[PDB]
């Protein structure tokens, strides 16, 4: 298998831990060529998922990235939740040498997510830049 | 009708052929000789897909999607390795004699043959022999003629004779010396001869009035007018 | 300035009587003009089109599709030697070399006096008696390179 | 009566997910050099307050965009006119979200009455010539003759004459005859028209000097000059 | 050959040209202008040229007093020789017939065969 | 060799001096008896069923059942216009059987056309004959005139009221005209491009009417079936293919000729007992069973019966059953180059793989002939053989084109590998640009 092959990364133990903690219907696994598991989480469970990843036996300790995407003109969204905008959170676990990309789907009118700064202080500037360039409000 | 393309089920119109049914679904099949307004003839042999007899079948058979009806319970594959190899081979056979003309050809950036050469993935030339050459004809003040760029897809003769009812454009010659044009130099007499520049997938027939002050398609400012 | 003779037009119309479509007499009309004139000139295409009621492009496409309808001038005699597989096994190449040596021309060309035009043709259906050639209407078999100069002198 | 022209196209506030419709492709080039010979400073992008299109590539031209007015067809991988297949709901059918244009009227519930004004048959009167209109695709429309590429395609200005009338007037094919319409004598070369009925002279409508209003008018003193 | 590939490959859009044609049929630029106040000297236009006409040369001394004089027209660009590619000729490969090179005289091209030819 | 009418239905009435048999001598030697029986005592459906259970297969080279092809003309009575076409093109290299059939026995073909047109209810019959057969055309026209003046053709044949008109259509020299849909297109006065099937010619053929195209030898087998019965024809040979076939070996043999043999006769008997074996100083190397469009076979396949199934199971085709012998003096690359040159120049130009891939194989074999082959040439030839097979081209001309190439590459690869001498070079050096050295 080549390194650029599209993988859903369902064999990642983080997917099994998330399924055991939150349930099989709590999130949607997306197959990408990013090399990391992309997991679409509901907005109301975002802080719970972040805390669960922070309190893992080999935890996800660094918020690598946090930004947004305008999904309104994206024609090919097969296997994706209905989203006008999306916010992605890239988290790196150094102990596992792994990373996970959480994604939160937002409608055009309800453009607000809970703030991530109580878990990761770099989310301050990351959410400020997301609000500046996309208009997404972080409560 | 119910068809299965690459393992995915689709509902189509059973009176349609597989090429127009799959193009209506957004699937990409290369094609040259077929036109929606002109019907299917099976000439260019570019639209080959692999059809299977039933749900469980591994051999299959390369069929012609423009010549195959999209009947109920059909099973075809576009991204099959043999089908992709044959479509690339058909593009390669068309490109054996094609002139090195894209910079000085008015169909550049608007060429169906360019699009399907790129889309099949053919970019390496192993043919090392000569390319056949044709003299050109004067077709009047509107259509510019360059027979070297022809792929013998028979769209021009089919449109101009069968569709538009014209009588002064035909196909001549033989095996690989087929010539598409008028029997002698002269103006194209049909009142709808200008549609040849869009019917022809190559730069054989080009807009001469556009060619006088030529610019590429990406450089145009377009509007929808009447 | 081409005009059809009375005999040519009558033969073409009599050929048109045999078919339910006048288009079906195009090959025989071209062959009639070729038999009367040696080859089919440019005006003959339009004359046959006007007699038959089909476009001139169809007549030109038919005349250029078929190898035995000549749209270019030929000599007074047409040598057609077979270069197919059984005559290649039987050695047509010596026959072709002898023809090129005597006539001093390549295949597809005409002699300087307009007497002979040399042409390769497909299999003549005489493979058991190969190598075969066909001068204007006579097919000659069991050809040898030494019999070519004697055979060519009987076609003045 | 013209109240249906409002639905021909949406107004200037029509947007596709908030953005206008692109007039030019996204790879439009030469933006900082095409006007540089006049001035090196790039001017303002032209504002289109009238319609929903923008004079720039900063717009929408997606095949799946909910619109009917498509300035041009382009899909990634389909640069030819075959991108219209991507712009249709089914290939060879209509556009995906309907075709542009709205009929101004529906068909009536009731028809008209029969027209009882049956004309008499054409009588060729002596000394007058009925002008039969001859139309040309290259030459009859007013704006098309101004196009300089059409002069190579427009036919020479002729006058069509029946063989019996031309023999009566002693004129062959190609000779010049002069006729006066509205007190204006012009000359044209004669073309013999076998299918034209006698007592009629055929004039090419919409050409230079021959108005299309002359169709059906009578012609006087048509005589070889 | 005024094929407009350099102008579209430019990420700054600082190339502007128009195609003209001679009587024999060869293509050439009617004008060719480059905004050097906009050019970032990235070399994508030289990379995109299918005839190796446009080239970037070892010359950096390009300072100017007025920005209007940084628009270089065709008389400021066309040099008297081939430059970095000394022997390439696109028209020796193209099938389009020009002066001094008829049909079938290009590289890897056979002579044209009439449909009226007697050979099968 | 004695030729009784029982075991030689086609060639027992051939004259010893190779002269044509005219109407009086033909009728003396049991002529038009089957035509009389068919046109007086049998229904057209009865004749069609008799041909169907007689096992008469197509002698053109495909082996399709003639009765089955006759059955699927439409049963509608409104389609009163019907056409029967005789495929006297015979442009395949190595095939000369139909020339012997119609040059000296034209009345057999006329009688078979009459019987088949009565069975098919065909109102007209055309003989699409190649233009190179001059004496065949003369003899056919003379036989048609003799049958018309004696009441065998025209209006009210034998008083039964069946009107049948027979014409001879001389071709203009193109190999693709033998394809039956291209034969119909050429009969209509068009370019002889074939037609996509379905619809088959039996439903909508010549001018949109029901049309049946059949070979000369099939319509020559018909009168013997109608004159001697189905039981006689099914008991000629104890093989799956019923009846007799014109077989024969050609090319550097002692007796190159053409004989009528029952099906199941092995190819060694035709080469040795009939053709006399190979010539002096020549050793047998290979053979083609059915003309230029069939796979080459080695000496190990010489002990194989000449049936469709047996040669088909060996990796070849029976074809026209006119085998051609290749000795050790013939270079296989040059022979395949000659074959491919014929096939490339007799392409009709309709479809891309044949039209634009047979010249590629021609150029590769020309390079291999003079030792200018390069690595990848034989692989290109094999890919051309795989991608010009059945279903990949518009008609069956290109599969027959690539059959000898793939069989010769399979059996004589050491001759093709001898032509690869030069290294591969598609590009020349361009000064100033470093090439991309692919490994
Ligand atoms: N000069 C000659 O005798 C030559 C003979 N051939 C032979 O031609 C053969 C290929 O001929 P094709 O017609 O292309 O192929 P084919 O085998 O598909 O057709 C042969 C006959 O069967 C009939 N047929 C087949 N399937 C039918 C169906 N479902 N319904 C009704 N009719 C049907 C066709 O109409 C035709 O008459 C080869 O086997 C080859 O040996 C090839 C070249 C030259
Ligand atoms: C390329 C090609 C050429 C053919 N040429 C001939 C031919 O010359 N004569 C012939 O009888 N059949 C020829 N055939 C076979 C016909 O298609 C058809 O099978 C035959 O003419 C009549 O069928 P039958 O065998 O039942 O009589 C050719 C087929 C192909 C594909
Ligand atoms: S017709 Fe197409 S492929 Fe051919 S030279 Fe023109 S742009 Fe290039
Ligand atoms: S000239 Fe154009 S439309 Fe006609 S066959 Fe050639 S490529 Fe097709
Ligand atoms: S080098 Fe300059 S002109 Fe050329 S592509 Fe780059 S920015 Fe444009
Ligand atoms: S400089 Fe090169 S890329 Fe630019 S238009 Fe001229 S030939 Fe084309
Ligand atoms: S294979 Fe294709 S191009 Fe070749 S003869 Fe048949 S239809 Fe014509
Ligand atoms: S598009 Fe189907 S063969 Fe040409
Ligand atoms: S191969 Fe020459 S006559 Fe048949």
């Amino acid at each position: 298998e080549p390194a650029w092959q599209t993988r859903d990364h369902l064999d990642d133990p983080v997917i099994g831990e998330l399924r055991n903690r939150f349930g099989p219907d709590a999130f949607t696994v997306q197959a990408t060529r990013t090399g990391v598991p992309v997991v679409w989480i509901k907005r109301e469970q975002l802080l719970e998922v972040g805390d669960f990843l922070k309190k893992l036996p080999k935890p996800y300790v660094m918020l690598f990235d946090l930004h947004g995407m305008d999904e309104r003109l994206r024609t090919h969204r097969e296997g994706l939740p209905a989203a006008d905008f999306s916010v992605f959170y890239h988290l790196i676990s150094i102990d596992r040498n792994r990373d996970i990309m959480l994604k939160v789907a937002l409608a055009e009118n309800d453009l607000h997510v809970p703030t991530f700064t109580k878990l990761f202080p770099n989310a301050n500037w990351y959410e400020r830049e997301t609000w500046d360039l996309f208009g997404i409000t972080f409560d | 009708a119910t068809i299965h393309v690459d393992g995915k089920e689709y509902e189509v119109n059973g009176a349609d052929n597989l090429l127009e049914a799959c193009l209506s679904l957004g699937l990409d099949i290369p094609y040259f000789c077929w036109h929606p307004a002109l019907g299917s003839v099976g000439a260019c042999r570019q639209c080959a897909v692999k059809q299977y007899q039933n749900a469980e079948d591994t051999r299959g058979r390369l069929v012609m999607s423009c010549m195959t009806p999209a009947s109920d319970g059909t099973f075809i594959s576009i991204d099959d390795e043999e089908a992709k190899q044959f479509r690339e081979s058909v593009v390669e056979w068309l490109m054996t004699n094609h002139p090195h003309d894209c910079p000085v050809c008015e169909e550049g950036g608007n060429c169906h043959l360019q699009d399907m050469t790129v889309m099949t993935g053919h970019s390496f030339r192993r043919y090392r022999f000569t390319k056949r050459t044709h003299r050109n004809q004067d077709l009047g003040p509107f259509i510019s003629h360059e027979m070297n760029r022809c792929i013998a897809c028979y769209r021009c003769v089919r449109y101009y004779k069968d569709y538009a009812g014209g009588t002064d454009l035909g196909v001549y010659g033989a095996h690989d010396n087929v010539y598409f044009g008028r029997p002698e130099d002269g103006t194209l007499e049909s009142e709808f001869s200008g549609n040849l520049v869009e019917i022809c997938p190559t730069g054989v027939f080009t807009d001469k009035t556009h060619s006088e002050r030529y610019n590429r398609k990406w450089d145009m400012q377009f509007a929808p007018s009447i | 300035a081409f005009e059809l003779s009375a005999a040519e037009r009558e033969a073409i119309e009599h050929e048109m009587h045999h078919y339910e479509d006048p288009r079906a007499a195009s090959i025989e009309a071209l062959k009639i003009v070729q038999k009367q004139r040696g080859w089919v000139p440019d005006g003959a295409i339009h004359a046959i089109a006007d007699v038959l009621g089909i476009p001139a492009s169809d007549v030109e496409g038919v005349a250029t599709f078929y190898s035995q309808i000549f749209r270019q001038p030929v000599g007074r005699h047409v040598i057609r030697y077979c270069d197919s597989v059984v005559c290649h096994i039987n050695g047509y190449q010596g026959i072709q070399a002898a023809l090129e040596k005597k006539l001093n021309i390549k295949p597809g060309q005409t002699t300087f006096d307009g007497r002979f035009t040399l042409l390769p043709t497909c299999c003549l259906g005489n493979c058991d008696k190969g190598p075969n050639m066909m001068i204007d209407e006579d097919t000659h078999a069991h050809l040898t390179p030494e019999a070519i100069p004697e055979l060519l002198e009987r076609y003045k | 009566e013209l109240a249906g022209i409002k639905d021909a196209a949406p107004d200037a506030t029509f947007r596709i997910r908030g953005q206008k419709l692109a007039r030019e492709p996204h790879r439009y080039s030469g933006r900082t050099a095409m006007r540089a010979n006049i001035s090196v400073h790039e001017p303002r992008q032209p504002q289109d307050i009238d319609t929903m299109f923008t004079f720039s590539m900063e717009g929408n031209n997606q095949p799946t965009a909910h619109r009917s007015q498509v300035p041009f067809a382009w899909a990634p991988g389909w640069n030819s006119p075959q991108a219209w297949n991507k712009f249709q709901d089914e290939v060879g059918g209509k556009l995906r979200f309907g075709d542009p244009g709205v009929r101004l009227f529906e068909t009536s519930e009731n028809g008209l009455d029969y027209f009882t004004s049956v004309p008499a048959r054409f009588q060729p009167q002596d000394g007058k010539w009925r002008i039969a209109p001859y139309y040309h695709l290259f030459g009859s429309d007013e704006l098309s003759q101004r196009a300089p590429v059409f002069q190579s395609r427009m036919p020479q200005p002729y006058i069509k004459l029946n063989p019996a009338d031309a023999a009566k007037l002693g004129v062959n094919a190609g000779t010049r005859v002069s006729f006066s319409y509205d007190g204006n004598t012009v000359t044209l070369p004669v073309e013999i028209a076998e299918g034209l009925t006698a007592g009629q002279v055929g004039l090419p409508m919409g050409m230079s000097g021959i108005a299309p209003v002359l169709a059906g008018a009578h012609l006087e003193d048509l005589k070889e000059a | 050959v005024a094929c407009n590939l350099c102008a579209v490959a430019c990420p700054v859009g600082c190339i502007s040209l128009q195609k003209a044609e001679t009587k024999d049929g060869r293509w050439y630029p009617e004008f060719f202008r480059i905004n050097f106040s906009r050019c970032i000297f990235c070399g994508l236009c030289e990379e995109a040229c299918p005839t190796t006409a446009i080239q970037l040369t070892p010359d950096f001394e390009m300072g100017e007093y007025k920005r209007q004089d940084l628009v270089y027209e065709k008389e400021d660009l066309l040099i008297s020789g081939p430059g970095k590619y000394p022997e390439y000729n696109f028209y020796r490969m193209a099938g389009m017939a020009i002066d001094g090179k008829d049909k079938g005289e290009a590289e890897n091209e056979a002579k044209p065969i009439d449909v009226k030819s007697l050979l099968p | 060799i004695i030729r009784t009418p029982e075991t030689h239905p086609l060639t027992w009435r051939l004259r010893d001096d190779k002269q044509p048999v005219w109407l009086d001598e033909y009728r003396s030697k049991n002529g038009y008896e089957g035509a009389r029986k068919a046109l007086t005592g049998l229904s057209p459906d009865e004749i069609v069923n008799q041909v169907k259970d007689a096992g008469l297969k197509g002698r053109g080279g495909a082996g399709f059942s003639t009765g089955l092809k006759w059955s699927l003309m439409p049963k509608d009575e409104s389609m009163n216009i019907r056409y029967l076409l005789c495929n006297a093109d015979e442009m395949e290299p190595g095939t000369y059987k139909d020339r012997l059939l119609m040059e000296q026995l034209p009345h057999l073909l006329v009688e078979g056309m009459l019987i088949s047109a009565f069975a098919l209810k065909a109102y007209r019959g055309y003989i699409f004959l190649r233009g190179e057969y001059i004496e065949a055309a003369v003899n056919l026209r003379r036989a048609i005139a003799e049958a018309t003046e004696a009441g065998l053709l025209g209006k009210n044949i034998m008083g039964t009221g069946f009107d049948f008109e027979l014409f001879v259509h001389t071709g203009a020299g193109r190999y693709i005209c033998g394809e039956e849909t291209a034969l119909i297109n050429s009969l209509e006065g068009r370019r002889a491009n074939p037609r996509s099937k379905p619809p088959f010619p039996a439903t909508s053929g010549a001018w949109g009417k029901p049309t049946c195209v059949n070979n000369v030898e099939t319509l020559c087998n018909v009168p013997a079936i109608l004159a001697n019965g189905v039981e006689w024809y099914q008991n000629i040979s104890k093989s799956k293919d019923a009846g007799t076939k014109l077989m024969g070996f050609s090319g550097r043999v002692k007796n190159p000729g053409l004989w009528e043999l029952p099906f199941g006769t092995t190819a060694r008997e035709i080469l040795e007992d009939y053709a006399g074996g190979m010539r002096d100083g020549l050793k047998f190397k290979a053979w083609q069973p059915g003309g230029a469009g069939t796979d080459f076979l080695t000496e190990a396949h010489l002990d194989l019966p000449m049936e469709f199934e047996s040669i088909g199971k060996a990796g070849s085709r029976l074809g026209t059953a006119l085998a051609m012998a290749v000795d050790h003096e013939i270079n296989m690359v040059s022979l395949v180059r000659n074959l491919e040159e014929f096939f490339a120049r007799e392409s009709c130009g309709w479809c891309t793989p044949c039209r634009d891939g047979l010249p590629w194989s021609v150029k590769i074999l020309r390079a291999l002939e003079r030792g200018e082959g390069q690595p990848g040439d034989i692989e290109t030839l094999e890919q051309l053989c795989r991608f010009l097979g059945p279903g990949k081209t518009f008609c069956a001309h290109a599969p027959g084109a690539v059959e000898p190439l793939q069989s010769a590459i399979k059996y004589f690869r050491e001759e093709f590998e001898a032509g690869i001498k030069q290294p591969f070079s598609n590009t020349h050096l361009i000064n100033g640009i470093q090439p991309n050295l692919l490994k």
